[PDB]
């Protein structure tokens, strides 16, 4: 999924 | 003593030039063959002038004879613009010196300066037997393989420093730092003189 | 048959490697120059996996003396005489070093004055 | 964690102010390299003097290092145009009872000396046109490896693979 989005 | 740390001075000024002289780091037109930088060469040794770079030489120098018995071995190492990985390793070794005893016997100028030239000229011959490819795009650094050292943390533990000499010394701990520790291995012929073992071999990559 | 100058030549060459210029041939044997380049082009002749050659001086002379740099070339020596055999090198360049070597044993033309302690 | 936090926490936060000087993500003369040293080194540590970026690098490093238990493959991403490819890949490969705090906080000098010695070592392709932006996992890229952590615990492969 979705990573280094959350620490974006 | 005080002489002998002055022909380890000389010696490591011939070597670590000559390496440089040899591998075509800096043009080899500033380079010129002479006995006097700052004091009496054995050999003629290709030296460039440039005062920063010989300041940097005679600087790494004191440095390295700073701690005198720590060190067992120096080293050059040589590393490409390309890669990390090293080009060759010049060994150096600074083993059953004089100055650890302090023994004053014996002087024998002549004698360890035979053996200097006798070094120096056998690291002339294995630096030109290797060829002149890539002749350029080749740099510098250094390496101590020492036995029993760690001085980095004099900077630390809030100390008050006074003196010039330990501002000098500060400024050696503050230099070296420890790395993190074979495909070639070429033979070179050491001064075998009695006081001053150099124990001088060669490793390619 | 003169094999005990080649052995002494072997460690200076081999086992350190500073090279002999003329001196030290004269200070172990006290040959003559004639029988040094005899000795020097015995050497030569018997040279096995030498690592890098000598240059000569040239004996032919014609009011020039040049160490041969043009090795293959014969540089205004054409209707050569001879070649005395020296300076033989491990290195790039023929540089030795030099030093007061015993003389009084070694001095093929003495002094016109003799040298006196008084 | 176990006493290599403090020492990775710092690693990184002065790897960041010195991608953030040598790759003039900021302007170049934006900095003090003047009063900082990081660990006892001599080149200079060029961190921005900015009270709220330091934060903001303070969070983030303390963020990265709070979920360190289970990290991924850690990298830094320097954006302007297109790109879609990783340029400074520090990867934390977590590591698990050795006491290494000495030898440990002497290996990260050695890190950042081989940070360094890509840094100055390095070309200009254009000023200030650029932005860093932490990720975890210019024509034509190029790979450059730099030294491990084998003294330390956790290892770090330390790859910058530049442009």
């Amino acid at each position: 999924g979705k990573r280094a989005f959350v620490y974006g | 003593n005080r002489w002998v740390e002055k022909w380890l001075r000389v010696y490591l000024k011939c070597y670590i030039n000559l390496i440089l002289f040899y591998r075509n780091v800096y043009p080899p037109q500033s380079f010129d063959y002479t006995t006097y930088q700052s004091f009496n060469l054995p050999q003629f040794v290709p030296i460039n002038r440039h005062p920063a770079l010989i300041d940097y030489i005679e600087e790494l120098i004191l440095d390295v004879l700073s701690k005198l018995t720590h060190v067992y071995r120096f080293s050059i190492c040589i590393i490409n613009k390309k890669n990390d990985l090293c080009i060759e390793k010049y060994v150096l070794d600074f083993s059953e010196l004089q100055h650890v005893d302090k023994d004053d016997q014996i002087i024998t100028e002549t004698e360890v300066f035979d053996e200097f030239r006798s070094s120096l000229n056998s690291l002339i011959m294995h630096l030109e037997k290797l060829p002149k490819v890539n002749d350029d795009t080749i740099t510098f650094e250094a390496v101590i393989n020492a036995i029993e050292l760690e001085l980095g943390h004099k900077l630390d533990r809030n100390r008050r420093v006074d003196s010039l000499e330990e501002k000098a010394e500060i400024e050696r701990d503050s230099n070296w730092v420890k790395c993190q520790e074979k495909i070639k291995l070429t033979s070179l012929v050491g001064s075998d003189v009695g006081p001053l073992i150099i124990h001088q071999f060669s490793e390619k990559l | 048959m003169d094999q005990k100058a080649s052995y002494f030549i072997n460690e200076k060459l081999f086992t350190e490697v500073k090279p002999v210029l003329f001196t030290d041939l004269i200070h172990h044997l006290k040959i003559g120059p004639s029988m040094a380049k005899k000795l020097m082009f015995d050497y030569y002749k018997q040279t096995t996996n030498a690592k890098y050659n000598c240059v000569v001086i040239c004996c032919y002379k014609d009011q020039t003396i040049k160490i041969i740099h043009d090795l293959s070339n014969i540089p205004q020596q054409d209707s050569i005489i001879d070649c005395f055999i020296y300076a033989f090198n491990p290195m790039d360049s023929f540089i030795p070093y030099y030093d007061i070597i015993d003389q009084k044993d070694c001095l093929t033309i003495k002094n016109s004055y003799e040298l006196k302690v008084s």
